[PDB]
């Protein structure tokens, strides 16, 4: 996502989490995070939404 | 007209942060409570078991006294 731009990705902030070093207990807490940032995402998906067209 | 969907003079802020209060005890009431209820059990069993000796005592009076 903040590598490539394929959408309008280039347009929102958020901040994906990496792992300490290995360990399934902290690749859980980095789905967690990723679900909160992207509530945040929505969040700003929804202020910047523009009524052109379908 | 146009009546598509925009939003309504802007959402206003969801929430991120871990509403995690840390509800908390201290060690030093554990150890208040503990030790207190627990040494409470202790000074009311001991009672108890002083009465209860001399119950036990007796009813050995009374089988000694009985037995011939």
């Amino acid at each position: 996502r903040k590598t490539q731009p394929y959408d309008v990705y280039d347009q929102v902030e958020f901040d994906v989490p990496i792992g300490s070093r290995g360990d399934c207990y902290d690749r859980y807490l980095c789905r967690v995070e990723e679900m909160r940032q992207s509530i945040r995402i929505i969040s700003q998906c929804l202020n910047k939404m523009p009524p052109g067209e379908i | 007209v146009k009546q598509d969907m925009p939003p309504v003079g802007g959402y206003g802020p969801i929430d991120y942060k871990r509403n995690l209060p840390r509800r908390g005890l201290s060690g030093y009431s554990m150890f208040a409570v503990g030790i207190g209820a627990l040494l409470f059990g202790y000074w009311s069993m001991m009672r108890w078991n002083r009465e209860r000796r001399r119950l036990q005592i007796e009813d050995f009076e009374a089988r000694i006294a009985l037995m011939p």
